[PDB]
DNA sequence: CCCTGGAGAATCCCGGTGCCGAGGCCGCTCAATTGGTCGTAGACAGCTCTAGCACCGCTTAAACGCACGTACGCGC
């Protein structure tokens, strides 16, 4: 699995920023965007990844990332 | 198994302050998962208000201090007084 | 043995005050529970499920829908500015934001 | 005839309301999945996800964008700007104090 | 006890936007600063008050200011 | 109740505000003085609870704490008005800084 | 009975295992504490507060200070990279923040 | 008179270990005291958490070593878990 | 209008005091350490079965790209 982190498209940015009321979106920014989820999954699952190994588990279930969530005071409901 | 769940609670509460209207399945596991954290929140603060006097037990007190610690302006006041409310209903 | 009355009834609650003591005993918090613990956590809990409740309720009359969706709970946990600073540092699924443009926005 | 070309802005403006209202998902299930699997390849080669997992990922994600996008967007307008930059993005996340 | 907003003076403000590396500091900086410092202080002066009347003290301990600040995510070293 | 009533050196802005910022920023001591920020606590405390005392070593630890969060509110408001093009701070970037804070 | 040997020094250890462990035990966590949970603890705290005074000895060194003042620590904290993300969240009294300046500040 | 609870001698110990030629004063021992109180007490609550959520009433080695992975990011991370592990299988040889 | 030489003032290195907080020492006592003893949570073996991994039709809304210009980013 590579490339993977251009399938965030630019319609799936541009509609992410038109959700947080963005007028204008530039070109430059999608890249910062695929740079800020990377780091941001990069963190969660991660977090889920500890989560699931602590757990004597080989899945990762959305209750980990819940709590994985959690702790970093971001905490989702409905999972 | 049995799985403990807040579900029938929620629905008769929304039955008692609006019989009209009904819930969906997503829309009582959001209500689940808030309550849920929220009870968390509220024991965790309790637990260490506990701790920090070095107090074996927790109270009503406990809770109330938790409340007041938590919920902002009037929202505070006003779960206090349902609490002593219930309080003095329980006795 | 005599009639078995919930500690819900008798405080005139419906949110169960015998499983919220359970919660409390088994969730290794303290060595003690009180008897008004269990009581003031079911009564918050309670005002706080009827506020939001309610609230849901008002938005869901004001898009014309009689049943709860987690639209309608994301508009009443964000519409009030206390639920708005309490659940500041929580995400609510399939709730989306409020629908507010800047002023600057309009053409 | 003409085309009616429409000027830059109004079509943001009707997405903005468009999407503003509506609780769908706007970044596809299947790429964002096999982002995620890939991320998670870094730290465990033998590893699955369930399907209501993704799910929470991707909720999550949409909302923490979107607060960003707001953030940014706002101090586009602070910044005497319409159009959002990485360097407001970089200013939202060292005031969040996630960079 | 009365006006007491204004004994954060205007240089002290000045003095804390040094210490923050702000260049040029407007006239209209200090009254939303001392608005800002005045909410601050009463959320944390409040927490710390309801920490005090929980342990049936009267007055309140460095320790309580510790815990207020703590809760909040602004967690508080030395006291 | 009952009452009727040769050349100056001229230093040129910027150059000695580097100068505190440098001075005061490998600076340890307290900025606020003391009895000032004692007395606004006392007034603010005086609102909520009356008949309320507040020690020595608690005032010392909510100045450093407020102080500390004045700073680092600065530091996000200097960094705003950077990023606006400018070297002048405008509580209107303090207002987005609470903003993007969540607070 | 026998040397009443520390647990510290059995694990090549200097902080506590048995202060660790009582704290443990009386601080409502769990119904029961493991063996190798106090001397993970101990260990995790002691290469933290290692690393954390070596790092402010190099910076009382750069200062040419011998005794270790808050400023040191504070500078400390605030260097490095991995305790900035650490101690995101924390306040240093007495300590300052770093001086640092703008590139566009400076004429 | 009461005897209360602190790392002050335990950090001047581990400074004389890695630094053997400077000193510390109260205000940073007791900084230093706070650190190490609040990092206590954020693993014990993430163990206790942990252990919580898989059912299971105690806390052991790798509570803490999860912990420690959850909260310390990156090489200090892994730092922190290979000195844990060295100080584990030290005290159970 | 720009480059270079001379001097006013905030800042930095250094000699001398000493002092008051830091380092080392005396008990000793209360929390840390040793041994046994069980209830009991936890490690391990076998079943399973319900949800996830991989591939396939297909079709269709989602996405890359090119042509054009006017709101807006940027220089002055």
């Amino acid at each position: 699995l590579r490339d993977n982190i251009q399938g965030i498209t630019k319609p799936a940015i541009r509609r992410l920023a038109r959700r947080g009321g963005v007028k204008r979106i530039s070109g430059l920014i999608y890249e910062e965007t695929r740079g800020v989820l990377k780091v941001f999954l990069e963190n969660v699952i991660r977090d889920a990844v500890t989560y699931t190994e602590h757990a004597k588990r080989k899945t990762v279930t959305a209750m980990d990332v819940v709590y994985a969530l959690k702790r970093q005071g971001r905490t989702l409901y409905g999972f | 198994t049995r799985k403990e769940s807040y579900a029938i609670y929620v629905y008769k509460v929304l039955k008692q302050v609006h019989p009209d209207t009904g819930i969906s399945s997503k829309a009582m596991s959001i209500m689940n998962s808030f309550v849920n954290d929220v009870f968390e929140r509220i024991a965790g603060e309790a637990s260490r208000l506990a701790h920090y006097n070095k107090r074996s037990t927790i109270t009503s007190r406990e809770i109330q201090t938790a409340v007041r610690l938590l919920l902002p302006g009037e929202l505070a006041k006003h779960a206090v007084s349902e609490g002593t409310k219930a309080v003095t209903k329980y006795t | 043995r005599a009639k078995a009355k919930t500690r819900s009834s008798r405080a005139g609650l419906q949110f169960p005050v015998g499983r919220v003591h359970r919660l409390l005993r088994k969730g290794n918090y303290a060595e003690r529970v009180g008897a008004g613990a269990p009581v003031y956590l079911a009564a918050v809990l309670e005002y706080l499920t009827a506020e939001i409740l309610e609230l849901a309720g008002n938005a869901a009359r004001d898009n014309k829908k009689t049943r709860i969706i987690p639209r309608h709970l994301q508009l009443a946990v964000r519409n009030d500015e206390e639920l708005n600073k309490l659940l500041g540092r929580v995400t609510i699924a399939q709730g989306g934001v409020l629908p507010n443009i800047q002023s600057v926005l309009l053409p | 005839k003409k085309p009616h070309r429409y000027r830059p802005g109004t079509v943001a403006l009707r997405e903005i309301r468009r999407y503003q209202k509506s609780t769908e998902l706007l970044i596809r299930k299947l790429p964002f999945q096999r982002l995620v699997r890939e991320i998670a390849q870094d730290f465990k080669t033998d590893l699955r996800f369930q399907s209501s997992a993704v799910m929470a990922l991707q909720e999550a994600s949409e909302a923490y964008l979107v607060a960003l996008f707001e953030d940014t967007n706002l101090a586009a307008i602070h910044a005497k700007r319409v159009t959002i930059m990485p360097k407001d993005i970089q200013l939202a996340r060292r005031i969040r104090g996630e960079r």
